[PDB]
């Protein structure tokens, strides 16, 4: 991944 | 001790580039004992590297979807990970095995941390809650209806009596760990993409998606310092206090650079060049002047930088 997109 | 060394600028220089992840790296963290660096990735994997030589050590697997965050226990023996598969996992680093799967969140788990005592884990999720977990049993102890949008960060203070959380709702909240009740809300409200307590326990460093970092005295609701010049309007980028040499603020940036500020003067003292994608995560070694950085999909590597001050 959520943090990654 | 006749003289107080007062560096004006650090000289971080690239020493190692760590490849191995097959998708975007999401987070890097140095073990408290200074021995290891742990990395999480959209590739569903956690990897462990030598903190000083960047030597690959092991891959840890088990999550069914990508991992957004990873964190160490105080004794450097355990890791916890937060995954899109809606669970956190507790890992024994030595064996590489999953010890517990923490189930309860109803959407992506975004962020995680042990408390100093390491008997508890705190998590934040797209489900808009903050959860507190018993490490020993793997059970959820408390569920806080913490925010009205995904929770981007959660961090315990130095005795674990307080939790700070940040959210896309624009708020930063401080929670009493024992009761789960809110102690304070700090509030125009752009998404707050990261928060953490300072090494002294007195302040919170908070990032917002308007290219801004702010140092807050939370027990007063007063902003003491502000740091800008970098690019951050999209991703939840980690920020750090560097305290092993000079007092710096360190952060990744959406222009592929690592930014370093003088904590007091707020001036930029160095920008680290090398990554080929957004620097999503940075971390500072607990005892040595070493910075780890990690980047997204067009890069997928971790870089180790060392300085003299």
């Amino acid at each position: 991944x959520x943090r990654a997109x | 001790t006749q003289s107080k060394p007062t560096p004006v600028k650090p000289n971080y220089a690239l020493k190692f580039t760590l490849a191995g992840h097959t998708k975007a790296v999401s987070s890097v963290k140095f073990s408290p004992n200074g021995e290891w660096l742990a990395s999480s990735s959209a590739d569903k994997l956690i990897k462990i590297w030598g903190a000083y030589d960047g030597k690959f050590e092991k891959t840890i697997s088990g999550h069914k979807l990508g991992i957004s965050d990873v964190a160490w226990s105080s004794d450097s023996n355990l890791l916890v990970s937060a995954s899109d598969d809606k669970t956190l996992k507790i890992w024994d680093v030595s064996s590489g095995k999953c010890l517990k799967t923490l189930k309860g969140h109803s959407n992506y788990v975004f962020c995680c941390n042990f408390n100093p005592q390491s008997n508890l884990i705190v998590s934040g999720s797209f489900d808009e809650s903050v959860r507190i977990w018993d490490v020993k049993t793997g059970k959820c102890l408390k569920t806080l209806p913490a925010h009205s949008d995904p929770v981007s960060a959660v961090h315990f203070n130095r005795d674990g009596s307080l939790i700070v959380s940040s959210s896309y709702d624009g708020l930063c909240r401080i929670w009493d760990t024992a009761s789960g009740q809110c102690l304070k809300t700090l509030i125009d409200n752009p998404p707050v993409s990261f928060v953490k307590f300072s090494p002294n326990g007195k302040y919170i460093l908070a990032a917002t998606l308007d290219n801004t970092l702010k140092l807050w005295d939370y027990s007063k609701g007063k902003c003491l310092k502000t740091y800008t010049g970098h690019k951050n309007e999209k991703y939840c980028i980690f920020a750090n206090f560097s305290v092993t040499g000079g007092k710096w603020i360190v952060s990744g940036s959406e222009d592929n650079l690592v930014y370093i500020w003088n904590l007091q003067t707020k001036e930029i003292v160095q920008k680290l060049q090398g990554h080929t994608d957004v620097v999503i995560s940075t971390a500072c070694h607990p005892t040595e002047n070493i910075i780890a950085s990690a980047a997204l999909e067009n890069d997928k590597t971790i870089k180790l930088w060392k300085s003299d001050c």
